[PDB]
């Protein structure tokens, strides 16, 4: 049961850092200045890592959740 | 053996023995090494920068185009398609929200309406004024009107764009093209930006 | 299998560049090689 | 196209001042109101648009062929699905025998 749901999470994660790899959330791709996108507040150190700094993965991924979440419907339509 | 990668049975061996044209290499590669030694060392600017350069054409981001024999003034009730009729509605916003874009004095009777491919926008990560203003650089001789950018899905973005007879004004001395063989032309230059 | 759940929750999401039928069959011959240890049981029926 | 009320005819389309003039090879022309300005048009991925699936996906949950998935239909209680996958973003569609569709369709 631990496993399960250890994986759920860190897939999903996972799965939202891949889409937010390149692709940035305000539109385009990432303008990464000083290791922090200008447009958003992407870390290049977080897109990889998901355990060092948990407060940070959790702080981004919680900022465009909704938006990952139109999107990615949107994706599966037609 | 997929197209763009074709390396299979003797293909490449005959592509440099016969001295072929890059047109007609199937399997054509090519290493670019980042000028910052220091931005080499990380992948996610190594990832952004490939990204950035990837062809993506005005095409491959439409569903459906369509060219119609329709002039734009404001004021005056112009004729449109019935099917498209409905897009009067965003025309009003567009012109309150853009007044310094409004419509020129010289827009001939020929207009483009555009579908754009939501999924694509998506996949690609291509904002719609990245768009406007990549098409706007390009082609001067046009004016381009556009509905918002829309999150809910059912509500797709129309890309309309006018042609103003400056288009028609370039070289009409070849009298072996009709105003529909220049309209079609400019139809085909516009997608291949 | 893991893949397929993904996918039919529509969880797989392809990176720029890739359809998700491409990066789906990525994913898919990735998870179907042998993997080094296969020969274990390999060299544990075996006298060298 | 424009047929001509006179022999039944398809008519050119030219371009006069502004107007959309249909001329027969009988002589009668017309003019088009409204219906007849769509000079050109393409549509894009018709390998893969909803139009081009209707009939299949109707068919789909009676066609022995297709895949089968353990799940609950929601409308008829039927503790099995037919599952398909279309396009080349591999849409999946749920559908059962008495007319649900996953995607609402
Ligand atoms: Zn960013
Ligand atoms: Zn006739
Ligand atoms: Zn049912």
């Amino acid at each position: 049961k631990k496993v399960q749901t250890a994986l759920k999470a860190s897939l999903e994660f996972n799965t939202f850092y891949a889409f937010y790899e390149s692709r940035c959330p305000k539109g385009g791709l990432h303008d990464f200045q000083d290791k922090k996108c200008v447009k958003c507040g992407l870390f290049t150190y977080i897109i990889y890592d998901h355990l060092s700094q948990p407060e940070l993965v959790h702080d981004y991924y919680n900022n465009y959740k909704d938006q990952y979440d139109k999107e990615k419907m949107s994706i599966r339509s037609i | 053996v997929a197209g763009g990668t074709n390396k299979s049975g003797i293909v490449r061996p005959q592509e440099i023995f016969s001295a072929k044209p890059v047109e007609a290499e199937q399997s054509s590669e090519m290493l670019l090494r980042l000028k910052n030694p220091e931005v080499e060392t990380n992948k996610t600017y190594a990832q952004e920068i490939a990204n950035s350069i990837e062809l993506i054409t005005f095409e491959r981001l439409i569903l459906q185009w369509h060219l119609l024999y329709e002039t734009y003034s404001s004021t005056k009730k112009n004729v449109m398609y019935p099917d498209f009729a409905s897009d009067v509605e965003w025309m009003t916003d567009f012109l309150e929200n853009h007044p310094l874009l409004q419509p020129p004095e010289d827009i001939a009777n020929w207009c483009i309406r555009l579908e754009l491919n939501k999924t694509t926008m998506i996949l690609k990560s291509i904002s719609l004024e990245s768009i406007i203003n990549s098409l706007r650089a390009k082609h001067p001789n046009t004016y381009i009107m556009h509905s918002v950018e829309n999150t809910a899905s059912g509500i797709p973005i129309i890309i309309r764009i006018y042609l103003r007879e400056s288009a028609f004004r370039r070289s009409t001395n070849t009298r072996m093209a009709t105003d529909e063989k220049i309209a079609v032309n400019v139809v085909d230059k516009l997608l291949n930006s | 299998e893991e893949i397929n759940n993904r996918l039919l929750h529509g969880d797989i999401m392809p990176p720029i560049g890739l359809t998700t039928h491409d990066f789906y069959e990525k994913l898919q011959l990735n998870a179907l090689k042998f993997p080094d240890r296969i020969l274990k049981p390999i060299m544990n029926s075996i006298n060298p | 196209m424009k047929i001509c009320k006179a022999c039944s005819s398809c008519m050119v389309r030219t371009y006069v001042d502004g107007n959309i003039i249909f001329r027969c090879s009988c002589g009668e022309s017309v003019q088009g109101d409204s219906q007849n300005l769509l000079v050109s048009s393409k549509v894009y991925h018709t390998g893969e648009m909803e139009d081009k699936y209707k009939i299949f996906i109707k068919n789909a949950p009676f066609d022995p062929t297709n895949c089968q998935i353990k799940k609950d239909c929601p409308n008829c209680h039927l503790d099995y699905l037919t599952q398909i996958c279309i396009g080349s973003q591999k849409i999946i569609i749920l559908v059962c025998r008495c007319g649900y569709m996953s995607n609402r369709g």
